[PDB]
């Protein structure tokens, strides 16, 4: 059985080399953070990836912030049916959901809210934390200032609604524009807070998709997510 | 075989009351949260309203909030939608849709271009 | 006669509970892979091993001596004192290292993931055990611990102060600063989550109590069990004057903290599942 | 135009239902009452495989039953030696997200598919001894969900755009396309004679496809929810499909209807994977509630429960000789269970 | 004209599927039962195997 012993020795040597390569890959994989980018077709997800970098089914963006490696995956050539492959992304660190707010005419915001609700309420996506980017603030400001508004017609609650005191308004922004922005933010917060019992949390940001600090926001949010996870681990939160 | 059939519709005056009945065959009715989705002509599908497995938790689109009533009869295996004070914007094809998995809250693909668990639908037209 | 039997029952219950809890934690980490895989758990395993050493080598001989009223193995007394110092210091240092690990993970999480390799965890555990051995076996065997002119040791003032500072005061200072910073970071996170929740409620202090309760339980049990003993330890050489029975009670409380360490650290969900599986 | 076609389709569907009802003289359960039950099956984990970083979505077995291929979402495809728990091969993946892996019956090639829509075929018999991408299959608009090897020349793949395609590996172009689905085809299982294969999709229907002809001979509509996995009975005349409605259903091709439903009241969780033994008497079902159920295919009772996985069982695979069963779950562990 | 084409494809497919030979359930069930009984001894999962024959021990 000399030949069998030689074959076993060769297999053990191959396994040892593969294990060493896997350990190096394991260090790279654990250090790296996976982000899933999900957004509407009208929404400027491509604008965000173009800023982030500065027929394929999935697009991968590799960027590092403060010597932290981030791989962001953007849904490309995929069918509108998303339930089977959304389950694959539970293992990632965070899902960056981008919603376009408008104020052919369809209720895109309600569809975005339903999609966020589905992601939040998904069985395996209970672990995943969603970073929310509210795109197209300039368009909302122009539409509200113009005096014609779709959100008021779509939402009865918006008419009988007050701006929250914890919200911080910019000085250049109109109060009505701030009320609409915070109302949309609150709708996402009401869905996330009511649906989820503290396992995962929603981070809302106001962006125009031409903004340099977006990557920094993502980094800050990712850091916060890991911190909350650590707080969850030691049973603080 | 999962088949949903829609009863009711046609031509309604604005302000009229229309009842939409959905017949469910090929699955257990109680296990699934069910929703109504409407497609306007030359416009995309938009989610209208949903009712959960027990029926205690019901969510509506704001434009139809306070205006449409959704009820599910488990024993008669039927979904009922009540429409009153209709508007010219309200005209659309109405589709009866089922959540894909049982005992779950998420509805990912209910609003999607080709989804196989929705009925053929009935044209609802409102004429002033 | 009845009082001796009652004390024997309490000491036996403490030793059995300490052995059962520490053995259960070690059996869970060894037999379950998910617990072993995580780098953070390595420190918990080291703490469990130190607590096991306290239960196996430190508490029974003292309990037997107290029940008997005398120390039979006279030569063994010096070695037992060295083991007692090494085991207690190793447990306290392991608690300090666990606190540092929690602060590093919560404060700088990305940096924690990149820096804290298994090798780094091994270096921290090795430094803790090495410091315990250096401050315990080397002074006891060279007779540095006893004051210059039956198992009763009167510590010299230099050794008592140095051993207390290295053993207790520097870890307590690190833990107080570390837990205070963790409390501040946790409070800021609670403020952000609470603000979002308040905004959601408007559109339509239990969490703070939970964080305060967990930190309070860890700090209160550790400080309450070990602070009276160490305060008494520093005070005793200068006076010679506190009674021996009260001191023995304080020493037992310090050992009771080692018994209470699994409940404090191994009621994590993975540990609870492993304990339920093993007990079932 | 639309009304007449829909009415005619409904009439044809009613005729098919009436024919199936007429064929159902007696159920499978009634016939199998006078059959000796299997009893409790106490399978144990003989071998545990270690070295996966992310979750293991799919695994395939070799025909020799020595080697297995496991796909993981970390960007690593690992070929495992089942007897000695040694990693024969480690392959880096161009796309991190890989949902399916297949092993050739000759053993020469290994193909994996993922969200990139590209099926990558790796040659294991390279003269240098290092793994390289033999060929990459583009041209899918949907995500590639499953792939199986007919031989070294031809591969069958399952895609997320309601299509199944047959590819000639030498040319790199699809030999034929199967376009009869309205739902995302989660998986397809080849028959042993390789003439026909059955595919399970998200439209709650399983289709029987002829490889050479290119059309679906039969349509099976007995499921309430999405069909996650499909497997063949060892003769090739029947197939069993797992589904999200916590029911495994056995469909017979000649009967053209569902022979049996495997369900339990406490089990509400969806069924990710279904596999058959060498005899076909036991049906192995993977689940979302962290355990695999062994089902007696005749008696319709749970023969056994396999509870060794921390996270949900993504895939269940049985060797061709039937010796052991390898189970992949999302906790990054491969557990091998033997009777 | 996508809907009419899809409906026509469904009608043609249903016509092709309907006109097939069908076998009764009892005969098919008997064939499956016969296959299971014939291959019952060969299956290592169904019948327990000694450790010497078992390659996984
Ligand atoms: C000096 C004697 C008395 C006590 C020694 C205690 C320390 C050094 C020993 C006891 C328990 C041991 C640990 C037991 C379990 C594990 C988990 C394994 O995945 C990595 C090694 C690791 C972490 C060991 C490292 C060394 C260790 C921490
Ligand atoms: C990790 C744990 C189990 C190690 C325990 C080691 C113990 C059992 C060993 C190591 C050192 C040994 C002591 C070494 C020296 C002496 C002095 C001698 O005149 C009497 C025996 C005595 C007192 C030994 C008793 C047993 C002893 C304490
Ligand atoms: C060093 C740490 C990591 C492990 C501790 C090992 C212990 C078991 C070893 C190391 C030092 C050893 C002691 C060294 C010196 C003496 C003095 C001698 O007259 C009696 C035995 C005795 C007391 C030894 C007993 C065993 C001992 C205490
Ligand atoms: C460095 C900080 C964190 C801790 C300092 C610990 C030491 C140095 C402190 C804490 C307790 C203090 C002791 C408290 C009480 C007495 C009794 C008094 O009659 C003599 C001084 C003496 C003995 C003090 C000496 C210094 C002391 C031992
Ligand atoms: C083990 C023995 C010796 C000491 C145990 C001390 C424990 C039981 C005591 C000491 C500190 C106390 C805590 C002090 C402060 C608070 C905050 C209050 O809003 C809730 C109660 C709570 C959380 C107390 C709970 C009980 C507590 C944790
Ligand atoms: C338990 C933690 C939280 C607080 C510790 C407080 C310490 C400083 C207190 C509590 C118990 C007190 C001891 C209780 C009893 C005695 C016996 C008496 O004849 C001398 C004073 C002495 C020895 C006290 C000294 C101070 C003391 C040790
Ligand atoms: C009075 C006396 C004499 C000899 C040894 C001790 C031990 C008591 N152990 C219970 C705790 C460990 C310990 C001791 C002494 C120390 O200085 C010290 O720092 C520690 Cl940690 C006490
Ligand atoms: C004074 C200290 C005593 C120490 C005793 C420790 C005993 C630990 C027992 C652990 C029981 C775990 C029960 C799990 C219950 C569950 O969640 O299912
Ligand atoms: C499981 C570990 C148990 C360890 C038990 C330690 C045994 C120590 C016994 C010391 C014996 C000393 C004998 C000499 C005493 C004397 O001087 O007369
Ligand atoms: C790492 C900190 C350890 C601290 C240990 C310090 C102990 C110093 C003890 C000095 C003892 C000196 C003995 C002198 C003997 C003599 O009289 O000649
Ligand atoms: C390695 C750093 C340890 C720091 C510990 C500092 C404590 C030093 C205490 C010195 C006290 C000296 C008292 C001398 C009394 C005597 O003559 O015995
Ligand atoms: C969860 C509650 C924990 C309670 C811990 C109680 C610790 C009891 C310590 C008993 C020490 C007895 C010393 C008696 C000495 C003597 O003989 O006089």
């Amino acid at each position: 059985t000399e030949d069998q012993r030689n074959e076993e020795k060769a297999q053990r040597e191959a396994n040892k080399k593969i294990e060493k390569q896997l350990q190096k890959d394991k260090q790279v994989y654990r250090a790296t953070h996976r982000l899933l980018l999900l957004g509407a077709g009208e929404s400027g997800k491509s604008t965000i990836v173009k800023q982030m970098r500065i027929t394929s089914g999935i697009f991968e963006t590799k960027f590092q912030v403060d010597k932290v490696n981030f791989h962001m995956f953007d849904v490309g050539a995929q069918r509108d049916e998303r339930r089977k492959w959304i389950q694959c992304f539970n293992d990632v660190t965070a899902i960056i959901f981008v919603v376009a707010s408008s104020s052919n005419q369809t209720n895109r915001l309600q569809e975005a809210l339903n999609l966020f609700k589905s992601i939040w309420n998904n069985r395996w996506l209970r672990t995943i934390s969603v970073i929310l980017f509210l795109n197209k603030q300039d368009l909302l400001a122009e539409k509200v200032l113009a005096g014609k508004s779709k959100i008021e017609d779509y939402f009865p609650e918006f008419a009988r609604y007050t701006t929250p005191e914890d919200a911080t308004p910019e000085p250049g922004e109109d109060p009505r524009v701030t009320r609409a922005k915070y109302f949309i933010r609150d709708e996402f917060l009401r869905i996330s807070t009511a649906s989820g019992d503290g396992r995962h949390y929603c981070y809302p940001h106001f962006t125009c998709s031409v903004d340099t600090e977006n990557i920094r926001r993502v980094f800050n949010d990712c850091r916060d997510i890991i911190q909350r996870m650590h707080l969850r681990q030691y049973e603080l939160l | 075989q999962v088949q949903l059939q829609e009863s009711g519709g046609g031509l309604v005056q604005p302000g009229g009351s229309l009842r939409l009945s959905c017949a469910a065959s090929g699955f257990t009715f109680s296990n699934y949260k069910m929703n109504w989705v409407r497609q306007a002509p030359g416009k995309g599908l938009e989610w209208v309203s949903d009712i959960s497995q027990s029926g205690a938790s019901i969510s509506y689109t704001g434009s139809v909030k306070g205006r449409f009533t959704i009820s599910r009869d488990n024993a008669k295996n039927t979904l009922y939608l009540q429409m009153n004070s209709l508007k010219p914007e309200d005209t659309a094809v109405y589709y009866c849709a089922r959540c894909p998995a049982p005992f779950t809250r998420d509805c990912f693909d209910v609003t999607s271009t080709t989804y196989a668990y929705r009925g053929q639908g009935t044209q609802v037209t409102v004429s002033s | 006669f009845s009082v001796r039997i009652l004390t024997a029952c309490f000491l036996s219950l403490l030793i059995l509970s300490t052995l059962l809890g520490n053995t259960l934690v070690c059996a869970a980490v060894i037999r379950f892979r998910h617990l072993r895989s995580k780098v953070t758990n390595f420190f918990v395993i080291s703490l469990a091993v130190s607590d096991l050493l306290v239960a196996v080598l430190v508490m029974p001989w003292k309990a037997v001596a107290e029940i008997a009223g005398f120390w039979p193995f006279g030569s063994f007394c010096n070695i037992w004192v060295a083991f007692d110092i090494m085991c207690s210091t190793a447990s306290i240092l392991n608690l300090c290292v666990i606190s540092v690990d929690r602060y590093w993970a919560i404060s700088s999480p990305f940096r924690y993931e990149r820096k804290m390799t298994p090798k780094a965890a091994f270096i921290l555990i090795s430094v803790a055990w090495t410091l315990s051995v250096l401050i315990s076996f080397i002074p006891v065997q060279l007779s540095w611990h006893k004051a210059k002119p039956n198992c009763d040791s009167s510590l010299s003032r230099t050794y008592a102060i140095s051993s207390s500072v290295i053993s207790f005061y520097i870890p307590v200072a690190i833990m107080i600063v570390t837990y205070t910073r963790i409390y501040r970071i946790a409070q800021k996170q609670i403020r952000r989550i609470a603000a979002l929740e308040r905004a959601a409620v408007h559109a339509k202090f239990k969490r703070e109590t939970k964080v305060l309760k967990t930190l309070s339980v860890i700090m209160g049990v550790f400080v309450c069990c070990w602070l009276p003993f160490f305060i008494l330890n520093c005070i005793l050489p200068f006076c010679g004057c506190i009674d021996s029975n009260t001191f023995d009670v304080f020493v037992w409380f310090g050992w009771a903290n080692s018994s209470l360490n699994p409940i404090i650290y191994a009621f994590n969900a993975d540990f609870r599942k492993a304990f339920s599986t093993l007990l079932g | 135009e639309l009304d007449q076609l829909r009415q005619e389709a409904e009439q044809l569907k009613n005729q098919i239902r009436d024919a199936r009802k007429a064929c159902a003289d007696a159920t499978l359960s009634q016939i199998t009452n006078n059959i000796d039950p299997v009893g409790r099956i106490q399978m144990r984990t003989r071998r545990t495989l270690r070295g996966h970083l992310a979750k293991i979505y799919a695994m395939h077995w070799g025909t020799d039953s020595r080697l297995l291929v496991s796909a993981s979402q970390d960007g690593k495809l690992i070929i495992w030696d089942s007897y000695t728990t040694n990693k024969v091969h480690a392959i880096p993946l161009r796309s991190s997200w890989v949902m399916t892996c297949a092993y050739a019956p000759s053993g020469n090639y290994v193909a994996c598919g993922g969200l990139d829509n590209i099926c990558s075929i790796y040659n294991l018999k390279t003269r240098e001894g290092n793994v390289r991408v033999s060929r990459e299959l583009a041209g899918h608009t949907g995500y590639l969900s499953c792939c199986r090897f007919l031989d070294d020349n031809q591969i069958v793949t399952s895609s997320g755009d309601t299509t199944c395609a047959l590819w000639d590996i030498e040319t790199g172009q699809q030999t034929t396309t199967f376009t009869g689905h309205t739902g995302d085809v989660m998986s397809l299982s080849l028959a042993p004679d390789t003439r026909l294969f059955v595919s399970g999709a998200c439209d709650a229907s399983a289709k029987l496809w002829d490889v050479r002809e290119g059309m679906c001979r039969q349509t099976f509509t007995g499921h309430e929810s999405d069909i996650n996995a499909i497997c063949f009975f060892p003769n090739g005349n029947a197939f069993a499909t797992g589904s999200d409605d916590a029911t495994c259903r056995l469909f017979d091709l000649r009967a053209d209807q569902e022979l049996m439903t495997y369900s339990h009241d406490n089990i509400i969780c969806g069924i990710t994977s279904v596999s058959f033994s060498k005899s076909g008497r036991l049906l192995l079902a993977g689940y979302d509630d962290f355990n695999c159920n062994v089902w007696d295919a005749l008696k319709a009772d749970r023969a056994g429960v396999l509870a060794g996985h921390d996270n949900r069982v993504s895939c269940l695979g049985v060797t061709d000789d039937g010796m052991a069963v390898a189970t992949g779950s999302w906790d990054s562990f491969l557990k091998i269970w033997n009777g | 004209t996508a809907s009419i084409a899809q409906a026509r494809k469904l009608v043609e497919q249903l016509k092709m599927e309907a006109n097939i030979d069908r076998i009764k359930v009892s005969k098919a069930a008997a064939d499956l039962m016969a296959y299971c009984e014939a291959h019952a001894k060969e299956d290592p999962l169904l019948t327990p195997v000694p450790a010497s024959e078992n390659p996984f021990r």
